[PDB]
């Protein structure tokens, strides 16, 4: 034993327990969820209401890249928003050189060779975070979920932190219920009910909804958040359900 | 992070000694056993090579006795390997110090300069030591003949005869025994490989288990000449002192 | 100098005279523009004698360590890379013009290098001080898919022009012939001019020059 | 990523052993059987072509190396490490010698600066040290025909005949009976190959045997260093 | 026992680090194949995508390295993506150096000295991967090579790799002890995968649909991936004789 | 040197004329000035041949590693990798280069890049000693979505007045042809194009 | 201003029948003004001459540095290097400095001591190599010594042939130039015993 | 140090009642040739700026992606991008100044003279110029090279002094504006007839015309 007192040793397994380690912070973590439509993807997360004192709509956790891709992450907070930074720098140095934004499939393997690259030597600690991304490009829409690992697959519908069990149920029922697509307007009001679902298993605090999303039709193909009429109705669909 | 599995060579034990130095220098006294022997009229190295088998090509090999330049040699006791090294700076150092000053190197400036590098794996930079003892055999004409040795800690000292590697002790006493201030380098000759002769842990002390060299300014017209002897002639000078 | 290469129908044919000048004086009468780079490869040289000495052996030598590493001959695209990327880094100042001939598994090439870093590919080509008098007898003569013993003749013949027509030219004419089944390293292939020959013997009789002192010491 | 090994991983022990060192040595007695015989006009090195599967294709994986033209290099141990001590050895007889001198490094130099590489790797910060034992033999035009080993620690010593490895005890005694001042090329070639009988196990022939010579020029010189191929190995077994 | 933590030798000689790193290989519990054709060489692989929400097309370990060479990759597809990314770099930068296209077997062992140095080097871990390597190269023709975490690398006629390896191996050695060549003898790559199909189904004893597999084809100046339908269609070629 | 690149119907045609000089003397008179940085990319090279030759082939090397990651590039992309390169060493560099490419989505585009390392996306695109000739007779003569057979002609008659009035260019006119047929190369001599 | 005429000075060497020759003039100046008549330009690294035309500080700091490199050379080859080695040292090490270069004209002379083969060579200041067998010339008289040896020399001469030869070359031509002369050496060299002549000439 | 290659001339630009107007020409000069017609040098960023560019055209297409990129970078975890923490001009010009003077100290310049012209967020109009040397200046009315000698003299027979800009409307601005636009065409060798004209008002937002000509063009008297 001690295998698992630094990281990038192999156990005898063959495993890296140090990243397996990270990916219990990531389950710690509260909800947040990626939903695959049309012509594009949306983002949602659970945003845990600790207090009172905590000022509504105020502590942003969906972060943009370049201006069409979302980023939303469960976990240690601050290793996402590094991780962001570093995706920022890599979207600007592609853009910078090949003029046209960076595609999604582009993008993605940049945040994983990355993160992969924290898998490599001891003086380095794993990321602490699932991250949940994706966009429209000349393409079309897609959705990525990136591990502690440096591991990322494309995704229909993705979730993780506390609640991915419940959340990935809900995914799986979309997915089988609607093999022709399902629209922007209406992922965004599922997105609702997948974190209000999904709350049941951080159900002690009341919690704040926050959804994003880029749309070809609805947003240009730019991430914009969900805000005012449009959030108040995905809510109140989303309230219906659980009712 | 690294800091685990770091030995940390360069630090003190609660006595106050050096842990590396202390364990090189007992690798060291497993090394075959290397003599000097400095007389009025020249200087005597004598070595004891090591394990050897029948099929090893003696002629075309040097395992104990290094050229520095023409005026200085080298008997060497441990990691072969880390000699050469060491070996390699020092024939720099002369060198750099001919085309300064266009005089051949002081014997002792040299061997400062080995020691001095020596210390400093010992001081810093985390790294083992060099797990070597030299015997310097050297001519200058401010000091004469001049004997010195240094060893793994750069701890360096001047010697009229001087054993490093195995059985040291043994040999240091045999040394002190039978030398004297006036002795000659053909009697040396003698001491030095009657001392291994007897410290020895071979069954017998024959020619191909032996390297050996003399400084003499016995040369015609008053300059230095180094000889590495042949073995052949290593031979010759074991039935000539009655030990074969 | 005056040096030449062509493409025949079988392989790579390249020329060069052999005078080594400093100002107006001549250092050399024979000397070597032909350069080694690998056993199927060859550059002759013109431009600075030690720019193009000292760029053809370093390309050499890393491209017999890129062939050991490889274990397959080298390829004349290769050679022609490295001298080019190497020439252009240094921006003129390795004033090294070299014809660089070879035969590869893709059949043989001709590239013209010059000190800036740009390469021509070429069916023939022709450097250095001679080299508007050479290329007048390959603009007169040359032909596609010649024959081994005709693209010799024309490529002596154009090595010829500039040592007779220009100044810096001159001494012997050199070969080389790269083909598939082949490597010819003709030198020298032919003696345009004979050595002149001297009337008198101007040398002195023993005992002429005036001595001060004398030293003997054996070895 | 900072390199943090700074410091050395091959550290003396209380005995005055260094434990890496003799380690790497214990990885080169696994390894298979490689040897060398020194002749009067030439020098012979050979090694059994352990092919880890029979899909693989052995021609490709050279264990003798071409060092120099003159120079030919075997071993036994961890076959990566040997790999990049060959490539390191090619280009140093380059940089550090040919475009200085203009001519190959002797036998005994080239033997000498590889010896210094895997010493290196002995005592520079977080590096352990190199896995093989090698069996270099050359030829150059002052030293004449010679053969050297050079061990994990950075030693060398210079053999008539040697071998390392698996077998390497049982084979040395084998050598030093047959071994002579007055043997020609062919018959250190035919000692080579009824040494390493003893340490194969399975099949013996020109496709499990790599062999190489340092001989005479084959048509500035030719190169002295030749690989005996499939079928000259297989002439040779017949006459054994 | 911090001798088993870093790549530094244990008393027998051994590096764990590196041992345990080949265990990491068959984290994936999938099996690939490489066979020569005459014209090509083919390498198929299972597709395994357990979870319904994944992209399938998003799932694969079969890599175009340059045009001319493919790479599948048995391991963890982080260390996977971190060797085809380096591959691909090195492939390009030898082009622009030396003006022709790198062949197989030169990258192949470049990524072996590479993984080499993660072995002898302490603060780099070895990639827990098995990199097969395949090209129809223009000098050598059909070529197979493979790199592993030891830093070893070698040629192959056809090769296997995962956790049922010597099944496939010894079903492998078994037909080229038949045919007494070196190669699938096929004009057709068509044929040459059809035939790497039927070996794996009868070697595994598991019957493929289209989305159970993953083909790579290297023909003379380009390697290619076959579409789900191009790898129907030679599951229904298989199954009509 | 006398270089275009041209847009029409069915993709884009580049143009060039043979001509390398060392002041007076003609160097090459069969240059290849056409030279391809991906399938259906290519560019139209003037200025220092030591430059353009080093631009070109490091911008095939980038395209080639941008294609193993990411696809095929975009025409736009690879003259933003020129453009990059020849900005950036504005100070080193002699290089005027059109840039031309087809696209299915995008078809025929053609960027040129002048000597202040500038970009500029135009219908049709004139460069080279050359060119100032032809400014013209190109303005007067050129339709956009002409047949290719008449962008043929009108790339031949404009580089042969280019030829005719410029001693620093001279030779064959090649010219390259980009649809998504394929890659065709065309080869005019003086024989033929002299008499226009 | 030009670095390689302030100093002066002159080096030939010539080749014979098994034996060579190197010669060399004694002046050192400050352009006009004569300052040493004992600056000796030929040096020697065991059996292999080495003579050094140009800048002095140069010539010295040559000699020094190839002393440096042929000691060095001896310790780790075991011999004694050779005229055909020592050139390609000499070579390599001027155009390492190709950029800066040492403002000198050198001027190899030996023999191979294990074919018995006469060699000489000459360098320009970046180190391309003239190899020429009859004889190399070097300094600010190379043109007249050029002139003296191409009407004096022929092959195959006997070593006190070949010395009045090559000493009628120097001196001739060391006084038709203004910074060459003040005395002058001659080494006669053959493969086990090397004569060294000082000469008697005019001292203006 | 470089030289400019492909340049633009003329930016002309005033102040009014409620907002800014910024013109500049559509073409791309390669010294005396007339090379490139269809440049546009006027480049808006956000709904209340517009930075009008002289000079170098590589160096103005460096520029333009610099503040492409500065719109980007204040998205980013900015909830208030397009309301209270969206960019000003005083930002984006103050951005511009430092980048020039940084340029110029380096000695590598950006070969170009800058105004940017718009409106803050309490309806200040900003009007401001910077070039290549860092130099920095505000005015009434503003204008780059050529402009300054021409255009300004026109201009400010229309807004002389500060207390003008209240009593000068949009309509006068814009005549004021095309009216010197004209007499450049006429007078500046490296001008072109097509251009493009900007008008930043803190009521109607940014208004922004392309594809304008000069007209009414006196020639006649030339007959005589
Ligand atoms: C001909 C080249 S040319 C005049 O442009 O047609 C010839 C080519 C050549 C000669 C010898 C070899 C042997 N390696 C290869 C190629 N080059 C010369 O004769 C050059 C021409 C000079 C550079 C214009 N001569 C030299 O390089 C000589 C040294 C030779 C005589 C050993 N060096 C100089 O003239 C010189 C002068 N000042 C400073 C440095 N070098
Ligand atoms: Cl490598
Ligand atoms: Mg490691
Ligand atoms: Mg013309
Ligand atoms: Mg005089
Ligand atoms: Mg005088």
């Amino acid at each position: 034993t001690g295998y698992d007192l630094s990281n990038s040793v192999f156990s005898p397994d063959g495993r890296n327990f140090q990243v397996e380690y990270a990916v219990k912070a990531v389950e710690n973590g509260t909800t947040s969820i990626g939903i695959k439509c049309n012509d594009g993807v949306v983002f949602a997360v659970e945003k845990l209401i600790t207090s009172k004192l905590l000022v509504p709509q105020k502590n942003v956790k969906i972060q943009v890249v370049d201006r069409h891709i979302g980023c939303v992450y469960s976990g240690l907070i601050p290793d996402g928003r590094h991780l962001v930074n570093r995706g920022r720098e890599e979207a600007a140095s592609f853009k910078k050189l090949y003029k046209t934004p960076i595609p999604i499939p582009a993008f993605a393997d940049r945040l994983g060779q990355y993160v992969q690259a924290h898998t490599l030597y001891n003086s380095v600690r794993p990321f602490g975070v699932s991250t949940i991304f994706g966009g429209v490009d000349k393409n079309g829409a897609h959705l990525y979920m990136l591990e502690p690992s440096g591991s990322y697959w494309g995704y229909k519908g993705a979730a993780t932190g506390k609640g991915r069990q419940s959340a990935k149920a809900e995914l799986e029922k979309l997915v089988d219920h609607h093999p022709e697509g399902l629209s922007a307007r209406e992922a965004v009001k599922q997105a609702a009910k997948i974190i209000y679902l999904a709350h049941e298993d951080n159900k002690e605090k009341d919690f704040e909804l926050e959804i994003s999303w880029c749309s070809l039709s609805e947003t240009n193909g730019l991430h914009k958040f969900v805000k005012g009429d449009l959030l108040q109705e995905a809510i109140d669909f989303a309230q219906k359900e659980i009712n | 992070g690294s800091r685990r599995y770091d030995s940390r060579t360069t630090i003190f034990s609660p006595e106050g000694r050096l842990y590396q130095v202390e364990y090189a220098l007992e690798s060291i006294s497993h090394a075959g056993t290397a003599i000097g022997i400095m007389a009025s009229d020249g200087i005597v190295l004598a070595a004891e090579r090591k394990v050897t088998s029948t099929l090893l090509e003696q002629d075309t090999s040097t395992e104990k006795l290094y050229k520095l330049n023409d005026k200085i040699a080298v008997a060497v006791a441990g990691l072969t390997a880390d000699a050469e090294i060491l070996i390699n700076t020092a024939r720099i150092h002369a060198q750099n110090y001919l085309k300064t000053y266009n005089e051949d190197i002081p014997v002792e400036i040299l061997v400062r300069r080995l020691s001095d590098i020596k210390q400093g794996y010992t001081q810093h930079g985390g790294l083992r030591p060099f797990g070597v003892s030299f015997i310097y055999a050297g001519y200058d004409d401010r000091y004469g003949y001049q004997l010195y040795t240094s060893n793994p800690s750069g701890n360096y000292t001047g010697w009229k005869a001087i054993s490093v590697g195995a059985n040291t002790s043994a040999a240091q006493t045999l040394l002190q025994m039978d030398y004297k201030d006036d002795m000659k380098v053909d009697d040396a000759i003698e001491l030095a490989l009657k001392t291994l002769s007897k410290t020895t842990d071979s069954s017998a002390l024959t020619y191909d288990r032996l390297e050996f060299a003399t400084i003499r300014k016995g040369a015609n017209d008053g300059e230095v000449y180094q000889k590495i002897f042949k073995p052949q002639e290593i031979k010759d000078i074991l039935v000539k002192t009655g030990i074969t | 100098t005056t040096i030449a290469g062509v493409v025949y129908k079988d392989g790579i044919v390249l020329g060069a005279d052999t005078r080594a000048t400093e100002g107006m004086v001549v250092a050399d009468k024979n000397c070597s523009k032909i350069h080694f780079i690998s056993p199927n490869i060859y550059c002759c040289g013109a431009g600075t004698a030690a720019d193009t000495d000292m760029t053809t052996q370093l390309i050499s030598s890393n491209l017999e360590l890129h062939s050991l590493s490889t274990g397959r001959l080298p390829r004349v695209v290769t050679a022609n890379r490295m001298l080019k990327q190497m020439l252009f880094r240094y921006q003129g100042y390795i004033g090294a013009a070299l014809v660089l001939g070879g035969v590869d598994v893709t059949g043989p090439h001709l590239y013209s290098i010059y000190p800036h870093g740009s390469t021509d590919k070429l069916p023939y080509v022709t450097m250095g001080s001679g080299s508007l008098a050479a290329m007048a007898v390959f603009e007169d003569k040359f032909r596609p898919d010649m024959e081994e013993e005709e693209a010799k003749n024309l490529v002596s013949e154009a090595i010829a022009a500039g040592i007779f027509n220009d100044l810096g030219s001159g001494g012997n004419i050199d070969l080389c012939v790269i083909s598939k089944n082949k490597l010819d390293f003709l030198r020298p292939y032919t003696v345009p001019n004979k050595k002149g020959t001297r009337l008198g013997r101007y040398r002195c009789e023993k005992g002429t020059t005036a001595v001060l002192t004398e030293k003997i010491t054996p070895l | 990523m900072t390199d943090r090994y700074s410091f050395s991983l091959t550290t003396f022990s209380p005995s005055g052993k260094l434990g890496q060192i003799d380690y790497a040595l214990t990885a080169v007695k696994q390894g298979v059987t490689s040897l060398g015989i020194k002749a009067t006009n030439g020098v012979v090195i050979a090694t059994e072509k352990k092919s880890s599967s029979p899909l693989a294709m052995s021609e490709t994986l050279s264990k003798v190396s071409l060092l120099t033209p003159d120079i030919g290099a075997v071993y036994s141990g961890m076959g990566p490490d040997y790999r990049v001590l060959v490539d390191k050895s090619r280009k140093v007889a380059h940089t550090s010698y040919k475009r200085i001198y203009g001519e190959y490094p002797p036998t005994k130099l080239l033997v000498s600066e590889v010896a210094k590489i895997m010493q290196e790797a002995t005592q520079s910060g977080g590096v352990r040290p190199f896995g093989v034992s090698l069996l270099i033999a050359g030829h150059d035009e002052f030293n004449g025909f010679s053969l050297y080993q050079v061990d994990p620690s950075g030693s060398y010593f210079p053999w008539k005949a040697t071998a390392i490895g698996k077998g390497s005890v049982a084979a040395k005694t084998f050598l030093e009976k047959r071994w002579n001042d007055e043997l020609e090329l062919e018959d250190a070639i035919h000692i080579a190959l009824l040494t390493l009988k003893e340490s194969v196990e399975g099949e013996f022939n020109g496709d499990t045997i790599e062999l190489a010579i340092i001989g005479d020029e084959n048509p500035d010189k030719g190169p002295r260093f030749r690989k005996l191929t499939s079928q000259e190995i297989n002439d040779r077994l017949e006459a054994l | 026992g911090y001798d088993r933590h870093i790549t530094i030798f244990s008393p027998e000689g051994r590096l764990y680090q590196v041992e345990y790193a080949f265990k990491a290989t068959n984290q994936t519990n999938i099996n690939s194949l490489a066979v020569r054709g005459k014209d090509c060489t083919v390498v198929i692989s299972q597709k395994k995508v357990p979870d319904k929400l994944l992209d399938p097309t998003t799932v694969s370990y079969i890599f175009c390295i340059s045009r001319t060479i493919g790479m599948v990759v048995n391991g963890p597809i982080p260390d996977a993506r971190n060797a085809a990314l380096r591959a691909k770099a090195e492939a390009a930068e030898f082009r622009y150096k030396y003006g022709y296209d790198m062949p197989c077997d030169v990258l192949a062992k470049r990524m072996a000295n590479l993984s080499q140095i993660y072995t002898q080097r302490a603060y780099m871990r070895p990639l827990g991967v098995i990199l097969t390597f395949v090209s129809v190269d223009e000098e050598l023709g059909p070529s197979i090579y493979k790199t592993d975490p030891a830093g070893y690398y070698v040629g192959y006629k056809a090769t296997a790799t995962g956790p049922k390896q010597q099944e496939i191996t010894t079903n492998l050695e078994n037909h080229f002890k038949k045919s007494k060549i070196d190669h699938i003898n096929e004009e057709s790559w068509e044929k040459v995968v059809e035939f790497a199909i039927t070996h794996m189904i009868d070697a595994l004893g598991t019957e493929f649909s289209k989305n159970d597999l993953e083909v790579g084809v290297a023909t003379k100046d380009k390697f290619f991936t076959l579409s789900a339908e191009n790898i129907e269609e030679r599951l229904v070629a298989i199954a009509e004789q | 040197t006398s270089i275009m690149a041209v847009t029409f119907k069915d993709g884009v045609i580049l143009g060039a004329d043979s001509r390398t000089t060392t002041g007076a003397y003609i160097a090459n008179r069969v240059t290849d000035k056409l030279t391809r940085v991906h399938d259906k990319i290519w560019c139209c090279r003037s200025g220092s041949a030591a430059d353009t030759q080093a631009i070109a082939d490091i911008v095939q090397y980038h395209l080639e590693l941008y294609t193993s990651q990411y696809g095929t590039p975009s025409t736009e992309t690879a003259a933003s990798v020129f453009k990059e390169l020849c900005y950036e060493n504005k100070d080193n560099l002699t290089a005027g280069i059109i840039v031309a490419g087809y696209d299915d989505k995008n078809k025929g585009e053609v960027y040129t890049i002048p000597l202040g390392g500038s970009v500029h996306k135009l219908p049709y695109a004139i460069a080279g000693s050359g060119s100032t000739f032809i400014y013209g007779y190109c303005d007067k003569n050129f339709r956009e979505n002409m047949s290719k057979e008449e962008t043929v002609d009108f790339i031949k008659h404009s580089l042969s007045q280019a030829i005719k009035w410029d001693g620093s260019s001279g030779g064959v006119i090649r010219m390259v042809v980009l649809t998504a047929a394929g890659v065709e190369r065309l080869i005019f001599y003086p024989d033929e194009y002299e008499q226009l | 201003s030009d670095p390689s005429s302030i100093n002066g000075g002159i080096v030939v060497a010539m080749t014979g029948k098994d034996c060579v020759a190197i010669a060399c003039d004694l002046r050192l100046g400050s352009q006009s003004l004569g300052v040493s008549n004992k600056f000796e330009k030929i040096f020697h690294y065991g059996h292999v001459f080495l003579g050094i035309t140009g800048l002095a500080t140069d010539v010295t700091t040559l000699n020094e540095m190839f002393r440096y490199k042929t000691n060095l050379y001896k310790l780790k080859e075991e011999r004694a290097i050779e005229p055909e080695t020592f050139t390609q040292l000499v070579s390599s090490s001027l155009y390492e400095r190709r950029f800066g270069p040492y403002f000198v004209g050198p001027v190899v002379a030996g023999i191979n001591s294990k074919s018995g083969k006469p060699f000489i060579a000459g360098f320009d200041l970046i180190g391309c190599i003239d190899e020429a067998k009859d004889f190399i010339v070097s300094g600010t008289a190379s043109d007249q010594l050029f002139g003296m040896c191409e009407s004096l020399y022929e092959p195959n001469l006997e070593p006190e042939d070949l010395f009045e030869t090559i000493s009628q070359a120097l001196l001739n031509a060391a006084d038709r130039d203004a910074l060459s002369g003040w005395g002058a050496v001659v080494y006669i060299i053959k493969k086990d015993e090397v004569v060294k002549r000082y000469l008697k000439m005019r001292q203006d | 140090t470089q030289q400019p290659i492909v340049t633009g001339t003329s930016v002309i630009s005033m102040k009014y009642d409620n907002g800014v107007i910024i013109a500049a020409d559509n073409l791309g000069s390669y010294g005396s040739l007339l090379r490139f017609n269809g440049v546009e040098r006027l480049i808006p960023v956000g709904d209340n700026t517009v930075v009008g560019i002289s000079g170098d055209i590589s160096d103005m297409q460096h520029i333009e992606r610099l503040l492409k990129d500065l719109v980007t970078e204040n998205a980013y975890d900015n909830p208030l991008a397009d309301a209270e923490e969206a960019l000003e001009p005083s930002y984006i010009f103050e951005y511009l100044a430092t980048v020039m003077y940084q340029r110029r100290s380096k000695m590598n310049p950006l070969w170009n003279a800058i105004i940017v012209a718009g409106v803050q967020s309490n309806g200040d109009q900003f009007l401001r110029y910077v070039n290549l040397l860092g130099v920095t200046y505000s005015s009434p009315t503003l204008a780059t090279g050529f402009g300054a000698h021409m255009a300004n003299p026109l201009l400010r027979k229309v807004v002389d002094r500060e207390s003008d800009i209240p009593k000068t409307t949009v309509q006068v601005a814009e005549e004021a504006i095309v009216n010197a636009m004209r007499v450049l065409y006429y007078r500046d060798a490296r001008s072109s007839r097509n251009f493009s004209l900007a008008i930043i008002d803190k009521n109607t937002g940014l208004t922004f015309k392309k594809n304008l000509q000069v007209e009414n063009m006196k020639w006649d008297f030339a007959k005589d």
